[PDB]
């Protein structure tokens, strides 16, 4: 399972063993929550023990974010529930020749240490392309605001599909040695995909645009199985 | 035990009888270092005097928490035991 | 200006809450009676907070309190973890990395474990033994423990069970396990990633309890089982708060880490 | 160490952040028995926050007087000392 | 509710104060500096207020200290006292005819004066001695220790004068005569009215202070002035100041005060 | 051997030139005899020099804080008594029943204009001055033609007077050296010999000018009645006299006097 849902505003309770959403209206949905990898919880939502225990009980982790994954303010299982996903993450991460097949296999999804200028350069110019399309006077990195509101969206929802999958965002490969290194290494590959193109047609909407972008693709669930097939590089058998 | 009492809209009066006993660290907030029989005397003149005031008095204590207090008055919050642990309480706005 | 947590020792150990929905009202972080009533709890100057079954927590709640550093607890039946909140993973990358190469590499796990034998028992660990093997020496030890504390309290003893008895050491280790996964997470290191206990959800925090559970918090589960009060729960859970404070449980716990891991030999991390 | 710290007319950045360490037994008025360096750190968020409002601290001691305190803010009085013992001083009121 | 003064022992002992007027504004009992600047004594919570010379005292001052049973004293040099007020005599006339009853009849008078010096000299006075025999031989054994708590602290002597030791140990002295007019007042005895010193203004302050002054705050008298340093008066008010808080002079001075009285063996007043 | 009294009011007192002064509002410098007087009594709003309080203990002269033109007595300098000698006389006469006796008689003797009958008790004679006191307020509000129940506004009138006059007495008794408590006729309260003394001369001017006031029916009487009261202190020789009048109520005992 790899799917990844948001809840906003609503009271979370379990009935007959079924996963509900209260709204503030009195109607109450019900949640698939066996079927998803993450539940990520929107600002407004009030959660009872019997949920919480539920969701243990399933595995699903329980990630409290921003309006559409904007930040991550908490994660179930802090530091990691599942032992054997770090150490897998981690073992790539101290081996250097290890290191280097999940780098390679970074930049080969990217574009269809010399590299890390290049792909630089690879960037500096689809900034450039993208700024024709949309007609965008361009200076480099209020489209630049865009650019910074829609990536902050892709980070969060990103960070919270890496917990879900039982990693840590702290350990990257291309980017390291910031709190959300690995995060940056898997957004960034996925970013000029869909997200920063839809900042160049804005140039809070930008955010409301990006949760749109979420519901429609199911980028979702494509997050997961792209952290998997990164980490898969290093041909050292997973879990 | 060093005791606290802070005071709003309470009359010239209390105002001044704190005032005898207690150093006024600021216009309405008492602080001294007195015995509980001295305290409890303080009380009385909190109770007494304060009318459409609200006051508070906390003093150091040797408890879990290391303090106590209570209040008197309008819109006072109540003093809570939870396990040992003292809180405090009130009411929805 | 920003906000930063206090230390664990700075603070309560642990609060359990029975009833009620916990969340954030005018800025103040708060528990709500049925009836509406507001109980402030200062939530930064707490180390563990326990929810119990029939406690609702709101968005703005965990969030608060996975600012502050307060680890949530949900809690079962005898006090069991169920879940828990905080902030997602260690913000340091060389440190997860320093504790996880010291864990994969066998040499080094054997080094740290050895320290841990020697910090339980006061004396070094049988030379020339495996990780294996020491947990055979370790699990004998422990059996003897169990049996000499009751025979100390009048308690009769039939084994662990992983009963009176049985009920208050769960309760008591349960606490210890709690504030335990507060200081490893505080400290920045993974609960997950174990020495001695492995593949299982919190490795880590069972190797570094089991470390000094035996000091005060077990045997203060046989004097209370001793006297088999109705409600054992409740009095266990005063008991380690107590424990806890007069030993300075938390302040010990941050150099008690850094030390089983140091004790690999490989750089640790800078401050 | 006990620890009072009453606040007038700051802003609610102050308020929420003094309720996150400390007991609000009265809207403005929290109290905690805290360490020193607790102490300090607290007396940098209110130095820090507090924007012409009103703040007084107060903690007990082990001197003559028994309690020491700092005042911060409009109209704030002073500490001083009186042959060992800590008493206030201010300027009158028009 | 009525203004009850609180304990004289649940009270900082004393408080010297220098310059400025001493006053009562906004409710508030107060020194007035010459800049203009108020401090807030909490005057209820002090035994004795001193005043020296440059300051001036207001109406409401006298009156509120009175009230709340705080002795205003007036010293001058070497802090000897220069007046005093308070609430005007004893509110209790059984007291006060109790104490002049056991001071007007010389074998109760004697019986008392027995008491005063078995209490400050740790055992019985000698048989069928006078009041003015007594006072020889207590006045000898005075000199003695005064000459050998010199011979321990290396302070010359050349006798006893009522030279730093001659000042500090009046300083010191005057500040337990000081606490013991409060605690006198405090009981609702006269000053006025003594049994070994007599027809003088604080006769019963010098009989109940004698007794217990030579325990501590006489020898600290002679550890300052071996020191010599720069302002004496102050080193020993604050050494006195200690002193009192430690040993617990004014919960101790109430309970003397009724036995050296009691030894007259009259019955004594009932209490509240 | 000097019984004067003086009031002072509203000013700071200080000395200058070595010499006693009370300086105004306006700053107006006015000598005052301190030496010449037994006591000073001190009203609101003044403030006392260290120097005036050295002065005035030098020359024996009592300072007392009371209220306006009298009305209460707050403090007294050398409280508990300065006089040695005076309150162990007093204290003496009260301690001797054939000696308290004897001063009893002069006070109703006193009260009475004549002489106690002799073949009276203490108790008998108490009701007797009661009958005569109720008499001697009827025979005031009947010459001043106040209209009179008992002891309305000539009750406040007459609460305001006696009042200063208690004030001012204990003020004279703390002069001369005695114990406002230690009372004969009256006895167990704080204030007894004031009492015992203002009772005698209650009714010569104090009581009187209450009645006189009265007459007005003004809405704010207390201040009317203590500048009466006052301008009685100050006109008449009221002062003067009560200080020997205490020493001869005790010299009655007829044991020598200091």
């Amino acid at each position: 399972r790899v799917s990844m849902i948001f809840l906003q505003y609503g009271q979370i309770d379990v009935i007959d063993g079924a996963f509900v959403l209260i709204d503030k209206t009195g109607i109450r949905t019900h949640i698939p929550v066996g079927s998803v990898a993450c539940i990520m919880l929107e600002p407004g939502t009030r959660v009872s023990h019997a949920a919480v225990r539920l969701a243990a009980q399933v595995g699903t982790l329980l990630v409290w974010v921003g309006e559409a994954g904007v930040r991550v303010y908490a994660s179930g299982q802090p530091g990691g529930a599942r032992s054997d996903k770090l150490l897998y993450q981690a073992k790539l991460a101290l081996d250097e020749d290890l290191r280097l097949k999940v780098v390679r296999k970074m930049f080969e999804l990217r574009f269809g240490e010399q590299l890390r200028g290049i792909e630089g350069s690879r960037v500096r110019a689809t900034y450039a392309l993208l700024a024709k399309q949309y007609g965008v006077t361009w200076n480099g990195r209020t489209i630049n605001q865009c650019i910074s509101a829609a990536t902050s969206c892709l980070y969060g929802v990103t960070e919270a599909a890496i917990l879900a999958a039982g990693y840590a965002p702290a350990i990257g490969f291309v980017h390291t040695g910031k709190p959300l290194s690995f995060v940056y290494d898997i957004a960034d590959i996925i970013k000029f995909d869909t997200v920063v193109p839809k900042a160049f047609e804005i140039a809070r909407e930008v955010r409301l645009a990006c949760r749109d972008i979420f519901r429609s693709s199911k980028t979702l669930a494509k997050l997961i199985p792209l952290i998997e097939d990164v980490l898969a590089a290093g041909e050292i058998q997973p879990p | 035990s060093m005791l606290v009492v802070v005071t709003e809209n309470v009359p010239p009066r209390l105002r001044g009888r704190l005032a005898i006993w207690l150093l006024e660290v600021r216009a309405g907030v008492y602080v001294g270092d007195v015995s509980a029989k001295i305290r409890e005397m303080i009380w009385e003149q909190i109770a007494g005097l304060a009318e459409e005031g609200n006051v508070v008095m906390a003093w150091a204590t040797n408890t879990e928490t290391g303090f106590e207090f209570q209040t008197f008055g309008l819109n006072r919050r109540t003093p809570v035991d939870l396990d040992g642990l003292r809180l405090v309480s009130f009411l929805p706005v």
